[PDB]
């Protein structure tokens, strides 16, 4: 089941979403830091 | 084929692109002398000379 897996995320990479995915993706890093700044700054992480 | 870059290259990529195989050459090879399509030679003129 993980090679299975694996190689089907491999196949289709856009299941990393927009970081992970590259030509103009950031980094885990980037992501994740960018994700906080969205959390802790409102109009960004609920609807508003 | 990745057209990514400004120029088309060619990578190992999960991508698949179609490749079309043709020949050029096969095994038959009739004999030797027999002037084939690409090949290295030198144009004589007189008696060998």
């Amino acid at each position: 089941n993980a090679n299975v897996v694996v190689r089907l995320l491999i196949r289709r990479p856009e299941c990393f979403g927009p970081a992970l995915r590259g030509e103009g993706g950031n980094g885990l890093l980037a992501a994740m830091e960018e994700a906080i700044k969205i959390a802790e700054d409102p109009s960004r992480d609920g609807p508003s | 084929l990745s057209y990514g870059n400004g120029s088309l290259h060619v990578d190992a990529a999960f991508q698949q692109t179609l490749w079309s195989v043709a020949p050029i050459s096969s095994g038959s090879e009739a004999a030797q002398g027999y002037l084939i399509g690409g090949d290295v030679l030198r144009l004589l003129h007189g008696h060998m000379d």
